[PDB]
DNA sequence: AGGCGCCCGAACAGGGACTG
DNA sequence: CAGTCCCTGTTCGGGCGCCT
């Protein structure tokens, strides 16, 4: 008998109605055994015909973990709670935790199951659970506790979350806390050592105050970006100061000085691409000078809160992967790459998949923001498959791209 | 005071809205004299009141027929009375396939009678439900009446019906772990490993728990009438199979001919091996009127044929069996078409298909095989929840040649070769660095937006130019066009730089087929060669030998 | 009237390069 | 700038197949 704290749709717009997509039987396994103990604990309970609504659910184990976690694609109704979370109640984004050396995710998920929900919003939550081959029809639920991964449930309990941690904040004054839907990222310039100690001394805290928690560590200040480079060569083929002058004439669009024209002159009859070309010290001087204007930051590159952030990433073969995060075209706030994650040299989809997990969580550390991935595969391909190499709790927005090899120049 | 059966299902109405007021629309003047009675039947069994003042509801009729049947079924039309009614969560997200059933020793069918008017409707909402319908021609203006069940063309009741089912088996589904049940509309099927009367047992049992509530289970439910005809197909506890296909053999071809043809063909693909389509189809082709006359191609025909070879003898598929591996095995069929089977036990096929389409305006067999691949594995899972173990016709080096350059990602699960002609194969390679002692053509060209003229050329750096005008043409065409002719006019090794990133783009997928009759010709020649080597450089830079190509089209 | 499949076409998005 | 085109991919709407 506690209070619930209303909440409504913002204006103009319905509940989630999408599709559940099929399941294979091991996950759907997973699930019943999932919510028969759910509903016995009274979070979540049947529902009927008269609820027109449906979210997309499927199940998941996290990184090193045999235990299967239960999932909702709530991006649908996060849509439509928005106005709700971001503009009602702040959460200071912490400029700081991105330069601790070290930062340490948990899943403080299970807390939100305390809380009850608005009696009202509770038919926005219903889920089916899907059968193989159609044989019984769903069994389809609705959440009568705040419900892992809705935005909502972050917002709610934030009171909540801010009181508990406030002894530990006194006592810890250096150490960084933050909290982004199920996760918290907590973060300290601490030796590992007292630092997986200091998460314990955080684990028994919310242990005595009513929550269970199942390395996770990131290591933030170490993050580096991939600037562009110009190949170092000792002697240049026409086909050579092509490429060359080519990805010049691109790199350009990003910084204003670079220049071709010294080393455009060299190229000046028609000549065999393999035939070996002298560098002249007027463009010498030209490609020695661009070489400088590339190690510089880019005038006027800053991230405005108000606009979405946006993720770029080409698949640039043997296990590599590079990506950039913009908000618009040509101002990177980040670039940089992913090389030998799992799946190098056998599964491009896993690889993907990985490479989307790291961005988003450097870009949770960062901006507190999940990015908009521009996803170089097929739509089915990805929809297929990506749900077998998920390990995260959160799904950001993706849409699909077909961008054959110009771009592939933030590489060699 | 009428009672109470089943538990009951709450119904609202979309806000701000209120039951219907209509005008009576045609109904045929025979069987509407059987109905004047048929009302005063139904109040006796709980199905029917009325009130004068408390309706401002009235509605039309508007009904469909059905075959086989020795007496006549009635229907009433709320369409009206739906627009204005709350949506539901659609209880059918579709069909269960014959071939991911398991093996039952024992499979019944019981049949609910007066399956919608056994479930009560909800209190509350009964009002929304009076109605009007002509007596025989007409004397008296009329009457009316509401309704205490779920009238048949309501929006909601499928949905009611489904869910209050549902909820009733349950408790008896956790007393029989090892029954199997599924519901269709108003009718059951059950199966069990058990004895063969024992089964009986359970089904008479069964019957027990349903009456219980009020629903009603015939004995015209057959154990030996199976196989059961559902939906198309015919069901043994053992093998099923599709009900038997009349393929027209008519002279007379009018492209809804060909239509209502292919349609079967498709639905024949589940389990005959090999049906292709292609060339059928291609008769459909930009089309008015389908009513439209055409005649049959050769190739039309000559598939046709090889098509009602297949159909001539009859098969059958088996069931899934949960203990043995899932097996998908696929041919290559030729003009981008896939037939593929999925088995277990070698030559028992579950299931059969085709992938038949054609996808991008310039593709290669590795995509199409990807493609079809991501076709199997989806309907895999949907069916068997699994994903099968695939045979392929494709040497795993030109796979990992393939998938390792293509640009984007792209994968196929677990899979083996199967050396079963034709075999999928990478018609060419472009070079990876520029070939020495290739003569290099710098390739460009042209063409004017208005007078849809232009010109296409190159220069080499032995000396040797071209440019050949051309005539009706795009930007885009004359870069190709260029390309095509420096394949033409080089050795059997070439680099090639172009300045078009539309032309780089096609080439370097790789296509071994397109639309394009020019990308095809790009294509052959593309082939013959031993060694190509391509190159971009950007337009206007004041590059190369590109400068000067520039000048020759631009010109 | 709707569900699931196919094949086709016409509409609609959006990405570059040319018009100026 | 725009504004235009040219091209290509996706997504939707229609006709059959199987059925309610
Ligand atoms: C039409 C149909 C649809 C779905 N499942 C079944 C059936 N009927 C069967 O013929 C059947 C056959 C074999 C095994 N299960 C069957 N059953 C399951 C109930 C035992």
């Amino acid at each position: 008998p506690i209070e619930t704290v209303p909440v409504k749709l913002k204006p103009g717009m319905d509940g989630p109605k999408v599709k559940q997509w099929p399941l294979t039987e091991e996950k759907i396994k997973a699930l019943v055994e999932i919510c028969t103990e759910m509903e016995k604990e009274g979070k979540i309970s049947k529902i009927g015909p008269e609820n027109p609504y449906n979210t997309p659910v499927f199940a998941i184990k996290k990184k090193d973990s045999t235990k299967w976690r239960k999932l909702v694609d709530f991006r649908e109704l996060n849509k439509r709670t928005q106005d709700f979370w971001e503009v009602q109640l702040g959460i200071p984004h912490p400029a700081g935790l991105k330069k601790k050396k070290s930062v340490t995710v948990l899943d403080v998920g299970d807390a939100y199951f305390s809380v009850p929900l608005d009696e009202d919003f509770r038919k926005y939550t219903a889920f089916t659970i899907p059968s193989i081959n159609n044989e019984t029809p769903g069994i389809r639920y609705q959440y009568n506790v705040l419900p892992q991964g809705w935005k909502g449930s972050p917002a709610i309990f934030q009171s909540s979350m801010t009181k508990i941690l406030e002894p530990f904040k006194k006592q810890n004054p250096d150490i960084v806390i933050y909290q982004y839907m199920d996760d918290l990222y907590v973060g300290s310039d601490l030796e590992i050592g007292q630092h997986r100690t200091k998460i314990e001394e955080l684990r028994q805290h919310l242990l005595r105050w009513g929550l269970t928690t199942p390395g996770y560590e990131l290591h933030p200040d170490k993050w580096t970006v991939q600037p562009i480079v110009l190949p170092e060569k000792d002697s240049w083929t026409v086909n050579d100061i092509q490429k060359l002058v080519g990805k010049l004439n691109w790199a350009s669009q990003i910084y204003p000085g670079i220049k071709v024209r010294q080393l455009s002159k060299l190229l000046r009859g028609t000549k065999a691409l393999t035939e070996v070309i002298p560098l002249t010290e007027e463009a010498e001087l030209e490609l020695a000078e661009n070489r400088e204007i590339l190690k510089e930051p880019v005038h006027g590159v800053y991230y405005d809160p108000s606009k979405d952030l946006i993720a770029e990433i080409q698949k640039q073969g043997q296990g590599q992967w590079t990506y950039q995060i913009y908000q618009e075209p040509f101002k990177n706030l980040k670039t940089g790459k992913y090389a030998r994650m799992r799946g190098a040299h056998t599964n491009d989809v896993k690889q993907l998949t990985e490479a989307v997990q790291k961005i988003t969580t450097e870009s949770i550390v960062i901006w507190g923001k999940t990015p908009k991935f521009k996803l170089p595969i097929q739509k089915e391909t990805w929809e297929t498959w990506w749900t077998e190499y998920w390990q995260a709790t959160w799904i950001p927005e993706w849409e699909f791209v077909n961008t054959p090899p110009l771009v592939k120049l933030w590489y060699q | 005071v009428p009672i109470s059966p089943i538990e009951t299902v709450p119904v609202k109405l979309k806000p701000g809205m209120d039951g219907p007021k209509v005008k009576q629309w045609p109904l045929t003047e025979e069987k509407i004299k059987a109905l004047v009675e048929i009302c005063t039947e139904m109040e006796k069994e709980g199905k029917i009141s009325k009130i004068g003042p408390e309706n401002p509801y009235n509605t039309p009729v508007f009904a469909i027929k059905k075959k086989d049947s020795t007496k006549w079924r009635k229907l009433v039309d709320f369409r009206e009375l739906n627009k204005r009614t709350q949506d539901f969560w659609e209880v059918q997200l579709g069909i269960p396939h014959p071939a991911g059933l398991k093996k039952k020793k024992s499979v019944t069918v019981l049949d609910v009678g007066d399956a919608y008017f056994s479930v009560p409707l909800d209190e509350d909402f009964r009002k929304y439900t009076a109605f009007t319908i002509p007596s025989i021609n007409n004397e008296t203006p009329g009457i009316r009446y509401q309704y205490n069940v779920l009238p048949q063309g309501w929006k909601g009741s499928p949905a009611i019906f489904q869910s209050s089912m549902t909820k009733i088996l349950e408790p008896f589904k956790k007393q029989n772990p090892d029954i199997v049940i599924y519901q269709y509309m108003d009718d059951l099927y059950v199966g069990s490993d058990l004895e063969i009367g024992q089964h009986r047992t359970k089904i008479e049992e069964l019957r027990q728990h349903l009456l219980r509530w009020g629903l009603t289970t015939p004995d015209k439910k057959h154990q030996k009438e199976p196989p059961f005809l559902w939906m198309g197909y015919e069901l043994h506890p053992d093998k099923w199979t599709v009900q038997p296909i009349v393929l027209p053999e008519k002279d007379s071809w009018t492209v809804n001919d060909i239509c209502k043809l292919v349609g079967k063909l498709n639905w024949a693909s589940q389990i005959y091996p090999g049906i292709k389509v292609r060339q059928l189809s291609k008769l459909l082709r930009g089309t008015k009127a389908l009513t439209e006359v055409i005649p049959l191609t050769e190739e039309a025909e000559l598939e046709l044929a090889e098509n009602r070879e297949i159909l001539k003898e009859p098969v059958h598929g088996v069931y899934y069996d949960p203990s043995k591996d899932l097996i998908a095995e696929i041919q290559k069929q030729g003009q981008g078409q896939w037939t593929y089977q999925i088995y277990q036990e070698p030559f028992k096929n579950l299931k059969t298909g085709k992938y038949a389409r054609m996808r991008g305006a310039h593709t290669n067999d590795v995509k199409q095989l990807t493609e079809a691949v991501q076709k199997i594995t989806t309907e895999s899972i949907v069916i068997w929840g699994k994903t099968p173990k695939f045979k392929l016709p494709i040497q795993k080096e030109t796979w990992e040649t393939w998938w390792t350059e293509y640009w984007q990602a792209t994968w196929i699960p677990e899979w083996e070769f199967v050396n079963t002609p034709p075999l999928v194969k990478l018609w060419y390679q472009l070079e990876k660095e520029p070939i020495v002692g290739a003569e290099t053509f710098y390739v460009d060209g042209a063409a004017n937006r208005e007078t849809k003229l232009g010109k296409a050329g190159y220069v080499t750096n032995k000396g040797r130019q071209k440019v050949v005008p051309l005539t009706n043409t795009t930007n885009q065409k004359t870069e190709l066009q260029a390309i095509y002719l420096a394949l033409q006019d080089s050795g059997l090794e070439v680099n090639i730089v172009t300045n078009s990133q539309y032309a780089l783009g096609i080439i370097q997928a790789q296509p071994d087929k397109s639309e394009s009759e020019l990308v095809n010709q790009i294509i052959e020649q593309l082939i013959k060669k031993e060694k190509v080597y391509l190159a971009w450089v950007p337009a206007h830079k004041g590059i190369g030998g590109n400068e000067q190509v520039d000048k020759l089209v631009s010109a």
